[PDB]
């Protein structure tokens, strides 16, 4: 998603999954991938507020976030 | 607190160990190649993310041979921030999305040097581990490559513990070296053994022999090829647009000015 | 053989010098090699490898990068060559009458034509004071032959 | 406005291709040092190089002097002593 | 799988038509997706309302 | 008609040419 | 001192004593 | 050249352990194989 | 803090990695 839009776009996720998710106690948390759904869903309400003509390739983000998280509730 | 825990978590812990350097390395590697291959402000803008792949490796080096997990954390912290804030610097792109992407890989398997561990174990050149034939050509390989072999010797002698001075260093690298190249060798005579007194192949011989004849060739006959074929192009029509004919006549007063131009 | 000699020379001298300092100041056994003493020799190397690829790159394109001179038409020599047989019409101006749009005179003409980017693109790229106005004259007198 | 040409050869290939030719060539002037220091240190490591200097102040105080002679035989001694590396591990021990 | 493919398709009718109705089904979208693994095995028969 | 066996033959004499056998 | 102790090789270093 | 890389690994080993006074020991004998050819024939015998 | 003892054990060195020891 930072390979495809920039800026405030992405560069906060990508920084997190990096500095946060990457680096902890084996599974991430439950806290990252709930940020990380909070972010791309409110990223996905502001462009829809309107940057014009908004892409989305958080609707695959939103969406695979919350496979994993089904993977997860699974175990 | 929360941010101490992880941190604490995070150096202490009760993990694993993992060697990831080379991979680190080579995922590096290809980025400083993409930069290179991608010199199209601009040429200032790839000369700095030279400087930059380079300074980095350098870095990671470091922390690598002298094995810190504090180090990798700082320097991994910085890292993201400062490559992902230097997507904002885009004045001087699919060269710049596959940098970010071979960066990417870089800082997942840092993060994973991290939360693993660095192993006991970490001398050793990675090409030196087998004694086959891909190792052999990998190995002449990196010693073809202009400096990364005195570049390696003269870092790795930096951080790691030794009582010898750079030139003894460097001789215990050169005769290791060189014995490595010998015992890949003598494993593939070994291996695949040639029966006593059997000739050459003819084909073996005809493909080294030309080989060199004609790189042979090349420096001598190639060049003067070249510069002729170059030189010989000459001969662009060159014709009088007008016909200016001014017949000046008179001393005091030069005149006589018919003269006709290009439809004439 | 008067070479060979002297390498041997120059060579054993070399060495004595290092053997009799070593005895002078001696290193205890298994002592590093002083954190210091590396940093400095490794600095030096580094750099001046650095200095083989990169600083030439770098002097190369400083010089290089340097390019630009405004160039501006001194006159405007607009002749009108009518006649086939005789082409007149050369009423035209020179620099007096030509003038070196200034910063809000090119900002003018790019906002004319700012609609159609490249023509805007044309006007602005070009530099303030590179712009010339084509004044030229178009009065007569010169009676025609 | 007009450009400058600042190059002399060409920014695109000519000063290119000879940046990358000067590159290599200092590889290989580099590559001089950290690629052979093995094959001097028999030449290089000898732990005490005493009784070598006096051979070769010896010849040189057997050229002031004239005697010419022995200057013949002192060089054949230094010759020798690098014609067989046992014979220096020996003449270059550290106490006898 | 449907009652998920209902969510994607609540999404995407959002998306398209940029609105305030959109706006909505974005919102139905996103809580159904976070509260929806549960109504989906409670909500089978057991008032789905 | 190069065989994969005289292939590899050819490469690592020629790095025996270069480097040592 | 380091000196004398990397100068300091000899033949019977290398005398095959159980060389594993 | 199975002895002679036993003797260079060996030197890696004792600068991963840290215990540098046998680093100094073990390039002794480095040098030294390598200022008598005579002894390199013998280390470097095919069998023994 | 480069001392002068540094300064000369650096400076000794650099010719070593150059000229014999
Ligand atoms: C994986 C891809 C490999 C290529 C990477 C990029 C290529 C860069 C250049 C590679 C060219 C390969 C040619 C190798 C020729 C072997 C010679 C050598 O020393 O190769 C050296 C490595 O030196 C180098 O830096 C390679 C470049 C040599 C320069 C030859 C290129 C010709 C162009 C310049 C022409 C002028 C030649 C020099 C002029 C005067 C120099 C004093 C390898 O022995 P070694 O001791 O570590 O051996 C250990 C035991 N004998
Ligand atoms: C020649 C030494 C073995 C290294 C294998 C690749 C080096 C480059 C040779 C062919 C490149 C096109
Ligand atoms: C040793 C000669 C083999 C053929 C040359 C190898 C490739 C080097 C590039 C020179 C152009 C022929
Ligand atoms: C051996 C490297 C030490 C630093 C270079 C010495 C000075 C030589 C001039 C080259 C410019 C850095
Ligand atoms: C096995 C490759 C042929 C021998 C090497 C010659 C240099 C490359 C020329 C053709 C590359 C396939
Ligand atoms: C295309 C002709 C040669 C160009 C570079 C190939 C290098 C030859 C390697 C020789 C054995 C690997
Ligand atoms: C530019 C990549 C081609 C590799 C340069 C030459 C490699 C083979 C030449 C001599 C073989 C050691
Ligand atoms: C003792 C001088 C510093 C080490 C030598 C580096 C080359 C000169 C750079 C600064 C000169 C004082
Ligand atoms: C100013 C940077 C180097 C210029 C020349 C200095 C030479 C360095 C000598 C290295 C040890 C004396
Ligand atoms: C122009 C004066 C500077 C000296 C040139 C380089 C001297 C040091 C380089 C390598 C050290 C032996």
């Amino acid at each position: 998603n930072h390979m495809v839009t920039a800026s405030a776009g992405s560069l906060v996720l990508p920084v997190l999954v990096f500095l946060w998710a990457m680096l902890s106690i084996p599974r991430p948390s439950k806290r990252f991938w709930m940020t990380a759904i909070v972010f791309t869903e409110i990223a996905v309400v502001v462009k829809y507020l309107f940057t014009d003509g908004y892409i989305k390739y958080d609707l695959v983000q939103l969406m695979a976030l919350f496979f994993h998280r089904s993977q997860l509730l699974c175990y | 607190p929360l941010r101490r825990f992880f941190h604490d978590i995070l150096h202490t812990k009760y993990r694993a160990a993992t060697d990831v350097y080379a991979l680190m390395f080579l995922a590096d590697v290809v980025d400083f190649i993409i930069i290179i291959f991608g010199f199209w402000q601009v040429p200032e803008a790839f000369l700095v993310m030279l400087l930059i792949q380079f300074s980095t490796m350098v870095v990671d080096r470091a922390l690598y041979l002298r094995k810190t997990v504090l180090g990798k954390l700082a320097f991994q912290v910085a890292l993201v921030l400062a490559i992902h804030l230097w997507m904002f610097f885009i004045l001087p792109n699919v060269v710049a999305q596959l940098w970010y992407f071979v960066k990417c890989i870089y800082f997942a398997l840092s993060a994973y040097q991290i939360r693993c561990g660095y192993p006991t174990r970490i001398l050793g050149n990675f090409l030196t581990k087998k004694y086959n034939h891909l190792n052999l050509f990998l190995f002449q390989g990196f010693r073809l490559v202009p400096f990364l072999v005195e570049l390696r010797a003269v870092m790795d002698w930096v951080w790691t513990d030794t009582t010898l001075s750079l030139s003894s260093w460097m001789c215990v690298e050169d005769i290791y070296a060189n014995i490595f190249i010998i015992k890949c060798s003598r494993e593939t005579e070994k291996k695949y053994p040639q029966p006593k007194g059997q000739k050459k192949k003819k084909i073996v011989k005809y493909g080294m022999g030309g080989l060199i004849i004609l790189f042979l060739i090349a420096i001598i006959w190639f060049p003067l090829l070249f510069m002729s074929l170059v030189r010989s192009v000459v001969g662009v029509v060159n014709q009088p647009i007008d016909v200016t004919v001014t017949l000046k006549l008179g001393g005091y007063e030069p005149l006589f000015t018919m003269s006709a131009q290009q439809p004439s | 053989s008067w070479m060979c000699v002297e390498d041997i020379y120059a060579n054993i001298f070399i060495i004595k010098c290092s053997r009799e300092t070593e005895k002078k100041y001696p290193q205890p056994k298994g002592q590093k090699k002083k954190k210091i003493v590396k940093y400095g020799m490794g600095g030096l190397i580094i750099l001046f490898l650095i200095a083989i690829i990169w600083f030439p790159l770098l002097f190369m394109s400083l010089v290089r990068s340097v390019v630009g001179v405004v160039n501006q038409p001194i006159d405007v020599t607009v002749t009108l060559k009518l006649g086939g047989y005789e082409p007149l019409f050369t009423m035209s101006a020179q620099q007096p009458s030509i003038i070196p749009f200034t910063a809000q005179a090119y900002e003018e003409l790019s906002r004319q034509f700012d609609p159609q980017p490249l023509a805007m693109q044309f006007i602005s790229q070009y530099s303030p004071e590179d712009i010339v106005t084509a004044q030229i004259e178009g009065s007569s007198g010169a009676l025609w032959r | 406005k007009v450009s400058p040409p600042s190059l002399g050869f060409l920014a695109g290939y000519g000063i290119m291709g000879l940046y990358v030719s000067i590159v290599l060539v200092i590889g290989k002037f580099v590559r001089g040092f950290f690629s052979e220091i093995s094959h001097s240190i028999m030449f290089e490591e000898l732990p005490c190089v005493d009784r070598i200097l006096k051979l070769c102040q010896d010849i040189f105080l057997v050229r002031e002097t004239r005697e010419l002679e022995l200057e013949e035989e002192l060089y054949a001694k230094l010759i020798f002593l690098y014609r067989s590396p046992e014979t220096m591990i020996k003449w270059t021990r550290e106490k006898e | 799988y449907l009652f998920w493919l209902v969510l994607v398709v609540v999404f995407v009718t959002g998306a398209t038509r940029i609105s305030i109705f959109g706006l909505g089904y974005l919102l139905a979208c996103f809580y159904l997706l976070l509260f929806g693994t549960a109504l989906l095995q409670r909500d089978t028969r057991a008032r789905l309302v | 008609c190069c065989e994969s066996s005289d292939c590899l033959e050819i490469c690592m004499e020629c790095c025996g040419i270069c480097f040592p056998s | 001192d380091h000196a004398t102790v990397i100068h300091s090789g000899d033949y019977f270093l290398f005398e095959s004593d159980s060389e594993e």
